[PDB]
């Protein structure tokens, strides 16, 4: 139900919902990836 | 790119395509093969007569 | 393993002649990686971009087929496949030229054939700007 | 089939279909499948000595 | 027709009399007609791998099923999730942690 | 990246050969003998283990991680 | 739906035929000519893809004398029906004769 | 020589066959016989040459580009001997007297010999 | 401007649509003294060309 991005150098989750300047909570390092989907997708294996 | 050797001497034109090309004995001398996503979008506006329109509805 | 002969003639001006099999067991598989980013610049007025959610249809409680690949965020998500027009990240601008109004300028995915966004990076600058860089992947 | 790190996740279900070889290399049954016809060196003179 | 070596996953037979015409058909036959087993659709649940999902669907597509496919039937135009008749079903749940 | 699982030209599976392959260069054979005793006669099938590079072993230094 | 179409030829009454094959290529093409050279009726038989990205081989068949080109396609196929069931049950006869023979040995 | 559509004697070299220049089969097709046969000889044997090729094989290898002994000794000969004449040549330009060529200086004159 | 209009090039009248490499070299190989043929091949050549228009001619 929140938004959930992962730290570029830390790897740890970090929730940002506030307007912020986009940083890590527990390193300094400012980079987020997004998650991977839930959502299923479907591969020919060709 | 003014108006005499830009737009007066050669022009752009539509209803045409680029692609690479590659052998094909199998055909004619005066035949080539086009591809069928270009084909789609490359169009032929052939006015309804008496001898088509049973072609043209299909 | 190449052999040097002629075979069949579709090889005739320097051409060369494949084998089904190898191709499809893995020769000469190659990934396209390319880029889309997109920014959410800050005014001189203290006005903002934004990126709007996904707009559903109210009919069926699912999004629209324009938006059908965005996260709750208005930003596509990793995993999931792009086709010709859909939507990316669902920037909108202020009209300023009391309140804001807004119109659309989504950044869409222009192509030919379908993608499969691979990461989606979300950074900053100094001047409060946003920097949104995803990655599509063929 | 694949390699990990720590945190890293594969998790994906499979179907298995009846296919020929014909349509694609991965249906093949056989690893290679040749012939070559059985050799006859023959002598023509003698071969003698050294 | 004489069988001069066998073991497991190999053969070596010697045919006499036969004409290149047909023991070619024999071994076209081997190589393009024959059906088998192989993965089709991977259905994909958070891969977070370096291998890319495509390339780890065309491995996946690769491996050789030890299925007997002569009980098997055609799966038919479309037809995306299959019944008892014409399809098996595998699936793969690896998740990696320190020691 | 990784090593494939069939070789191109041929079709022999290959794909499991690689971790004996290296424990066999571990044990000092040369890659003449460790071929051979690994049971690859067609030489597409040698190439799939002569030329191969395992990128996937120094890739993995840079992905994230817990 | 279907897979045989004969095309005759323009000014001769069913004795140069050719046979449009769908959904074959080589295999049973190459084959199929070898049964039907050996009928010595035929005086041409020989076959060719039309095109690499169809399916298809056309079965050209001319005759001598007066036959049809129908029943040499038929004795064709019948011939080699009967060169593969006779070359089954000798291979299968081998096999068997081949694990007997070895499971009799070393015991 | 083809006669009546037959041909009699001779191979289809380039130029019976090729773009090179008149005498080409399909020439003469055209201009006797119209645009129609041309076109149609020349679909027959696009259609009809590579299928006698590819089930006859034809390969070029480094044994198709290897010299015998019967090259190589009479290379060593000829460098040997054109060396020789070279050296002769320039010895006599410069410590002695070469025979100039009328309309050129000396040097072009060696340089036209060894060339 | 037809591909069968053109078979002569303006320049000094000598046919610039004609064979090339591989279709010479074919033909060379085909036609020289040496190549004999059985029934089986020879009516296995000559089939090559039954296809197109030319699908209907004995
Ligand atoms: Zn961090
Ligand atoms: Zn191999």
């Amino acid at each position: 139900q929140p938004m959930i991005y992962i730290c570029g150098e830390c790897h740890t989750e970090n929730e940002i919902k506030s307007r912020d300047p986009i940083r890590c909570r527990e390193c300094g390092y400012r980079i987020m990836y997004k998650k991977r989907t839930k959502r299923l997708v479907v591969f020919d294996a060709r | 790119q003014g108006r005499f050797r830009g737009n007066l001497s050669g022009k752009r034109v539509d209803f045409s395509g680029r692609t690479v090309i590659s052998p094909d004995p199998n055909l004619r001398i005066d035949e080539v093969a086009v591809p069928v996503h270009v084909a789609k979008i490359l169009t032929f506006p052939e006015k309804v007569n008496k001898a088509n329109i049973n072609f043209l509805r299909k | 393993t190449v052999a040097v002969m002629s075979y069949s003639g579709y090889d005739i001006e320097d051409a060369l002649v494949l084998n089904k099999a190898s191709l499809d067991r893995g020769f000469g598989r190659c990934l396209v990686y390319k880029n889309a980013k997109c920014t959410l610049k800050r005014y001189t007025n203290q006005t903002f971009d934004k990126v709007m959610g996904p707009m559903l249809d109210a009919a069926t409680r699912k999004p629209i087929w324009r938006h059908e690949i965005l996260d709750a965020d208005g930003i596509c998500s990793p995993g999931e496949k792009v086709e010709n027009k859909q939507v990316l990240v669902n920037k909108s601008m202020p009209t300023v030229t009391q309140q804001p109004q807004y119109k659309d300028v989504p950044i869409t995915y222009k192509g030919a054939t379908d993608s499969y966004i691979e990461k989606v990076m979300i950074s900053s600058n100094a001047e409060d700007a946003f920097l949104i860089k995803m990655l599509l992947r063929q | 089939i694949a390699q990990l790190r720590p945190g890293q996740e594969i998790d994906l279900l499979m179907h298995c279909v009846k296919g020929i070889g014909k349509d694609h290399a991965k249906f093949s049954p056989v690893a290679t499948a040749s012939y070559r016809l059985l050799p006859d060196i023959t002598l023509l003179e003698p071969v003698e000595g050294e | 027709v004489d069988v001069v070596h066998m073991d497991e996953n190999s053969l070596e037979f010697d045919m006499v009399g036969i004409d290149a015409a047909i023991a070619n058909a024999f071994r076209r036959i081997l190589l393009a007609e024959v059906p088998t087993m192989a993965v089709e659709k991977v259905l994909v649940y958070n891969n977070t791998s370096i291998v890319q999902d495509e390339i780890l669907a065309h491995r996946l597509g690769l491996i050789p099923i030890h299925a007997d496919p002569r009980l098997f039937e055609y799966r038919n135009q479309g037809d995306e999730e299959g019944t008892e008749i014409d399809t098996l079903q595998f699936r793969l749940q690896v998740r990696c942690t320190r020691n | 990246m990784i090593i494939p699982v069939r070789c191109f030209t041929c079709g022999k599976i290959v794909g499991n050969k690689w971790e004996a392959y290296l424990g066999l260069l571990q044990a000092e054979y040369t890659e003449g003998d460790a071929l051979d005793a690994l049971g690859l006669k067609r030489y597409c099938c040698r190439r799939m283990l002569l030329a191969h590079v395992d990128l996937i072993e120094k890739l993995l230094n840079y992905a994230p991680l817990e | 739906k279907t897979a045989l179409e004969m095309v005759q030829a323009a000014g001769t009454d069913r004795h140069c035929v050719t046979f449009v094959l769908h959904e074959e290529d080589h295999t049973l093409g190459n084959s199929l000519r070898y049964m039907i050279m050996k009928n010595p009726e035929v005086e041409f038989c020989g076959y060719t893809t039309t095109h690499p990205s169809e399916s298809k081989i056309n079965l050209r068949i001319q005759t001598r004398g007066t036959l049809p080109a129908v029943e040499p396609f038929q004795r064709g196929l019948n011939e080699l029906m009967n060169v593969c069931q006779h070359v089954l049950d000798k291979f299968e006869a081998s096999i068997k004769d081949y694990k007997d023979q070895k499971a009799s040995r070393n015991e | 020589t083809i006669q009546n559509s037959e041909l009699m004697s001779g191979s289809m070299d380039k130029g019976t066959l090729g773009s090179g220049s008149k005498n080409n089969i399909f020439y003469i097709l055209l201009r006797d016989w119209g645009q129609n046969e041309a076109a149609d000889a020349m679909s027959r044997l696009a259609r009809l040459a590579p299928v006698y090729l590819s089930n006859r094989g034809f390969s070029i290898g480094i044994g198709d580009v290897t010299p015998g002994q019967g090259l190589l000794k009479a290379k060593y000969e000829l460098l040997n001997a054109g060396y020789k004449k070279c050296d002769e040549y320039i010895e006599a330009l410069n410590t002695g007297k070469l025979q100039q060529q009328p309309g050129c200086t000396a040097e072009e004159t060696l340089e036209a010999l060894i060339l | 401007m037809g591909t069968k209009a053109n078979l002569v090039t303006p320049r000094n009248g000598e046919p610039l649509i004609a064979a090339i490499q591989d279709f010479l070299t074919g033909a060379y190989l085909l036609t020289l003294k040496d190549t004999f043929f059985d029934r089986a091949k020879a009516c296995q050549i000559i089939a090559s060309i039954l296809v197109g228009k030319d699908e209907k001619i004995k």
